[PDB]
């Protein structure tokens, strides 16, 4: 279950960047551990 | 002239970068000092014609997304004017001038003249690669043509030559106003790699070391002069840091206008009056 989803828009010198955050809420008995990683397969966002 | 640095400098890195980056052996003689399993992944990934990553070079500020991987970003900095001529006189000329330029020719006969084409009107001869003429060689220049007698040269009815010279705008004469400035630019090679940084970083000065003797800051924007920062996390809040060194680089160069004058004397006339008191 996810909340918050903001995409977290940057404008830089460098070019745009996007540093965008969500608060997750894992199923039972699970020990998440760090910088591992989720796909949404479901849900698509647009890019330029 | 007026002169813009930025532009320059993008303009003379990128087909450096791309002509070193196509050559394996440039790369591996550059990097000879690092660790080898940096060298070997970088010439891997970046180097040689079957490159799947690819550097890329431009201004700070775009709108879009960069490839962050590895980018040259150009920066233009600060400056001040430093030395300054009497009156603001650069230089006297009395045919306008324009920029110089280099280019390879071939001899070929005509009416028992040895001739050179060039592309454009010179404006004035600087050299010709390889050859000094003697009186006897009747040198003259004519238009977009150097020219250069047959007699004693038939050996030489097709030999091949580079000319260095200067394109001339119009006959007119006029006073090059201006002062000499020293300006400075900033580029800085992003990766979210810091061995990618630190290779960059040496790429970098070995072409802005080959830089030095173009004829583009061998004429304007000479004393090349070159300072290093820190390397540091450029951003630091993302999925992961973006690193880079930045390096200053510094030119003095002139800026000048031609002042045309129009006034020209062909004739001074005498007279003598008669003071009866």
């Amino acid at each position: 279950a996810i909340q918050s989803q903001e995409k977290g828009t940057n404008q830089l010198d460098i070019g745009i960047l996007d540093t965008g955050t969500a608060i997750g809420t894992t199923q039972l008995e699970k020990r998440i551990s760090y910088r591992d990683r989720f796909t949404v397969p479901e849900v698509l966002m647009p890019q330029q | 002239a007026i002169t813009s640095v930025d532009s320059y400098l993008l303009s003379e890195i990128k087909p450096r970068l791309n002509t070193v980056l196509e050559n394996c052996y440039i790369i591996d003689e550059v990097l000879k000092d690092f660790d080898y399993q940096t060298r070997e992944s970088f010439k891997e990934a970046f180097c040689g014609k079957n490159a799947q990553h690819e550097v890329t070079v431009g201004f700070n500020f775009p709108k879009f997304k960069n490839n962050y991987e590895a980018h040259y970003l150009i920066q233009l900095g600060q400056g001040q004017e430093t030395k300054n001529s009497l009156g603001s006189i650069q230089s006297s000329y009395f045919e306008a001038t324009g920029d110089t330029l280099v280019e390879s020719s071939t001899a070929i006969r005509e009416d028992d003249k040895l001739v050179f084409t060039v592309s454009k009107p010179i404006g004035e001869l600087i050299k010709v690669e390889d050859i000094e003429f003697a009186k006897y060689d009747n040198l003259q220049v004519e238009g977009n043509k150097v020219s250069f007698k047959y007699q004693t040269n038939e050996d030489y009815e097709n030999y091949n030559a580079n000319i260095i010279f200067t394109e001339k705008k119009n006959d007119s004469k006029g006073l090059v106003k201006g002062f000499t400035v020293e300006e400075q630019v900033t580029v800085v090679g992003l990766s979210f790699n810091v061995d990618v940084a630190r290779c960059l970083d040496a790429v970098l000065k070995m072409i802005l070391i080959s830089m030095r003797d173009s004829i583009e800051e061998q004429q304007t924007f000479q004393l090349q002069n070159l300072s290093f920062g820190d390397i540091a996390p450029i951003i630091e809040d993302g999925d992961s840091m973006i690193f880079g060194r930045p390096t200053i680089i510094k030119y003095t160069s002139s800026l000048d206008l031609d002042y045309t004058i129009t006034q020209d004397i062909n004739k001074l006339t005498f007279k003598e009056r008669k003071d009866w008191k």
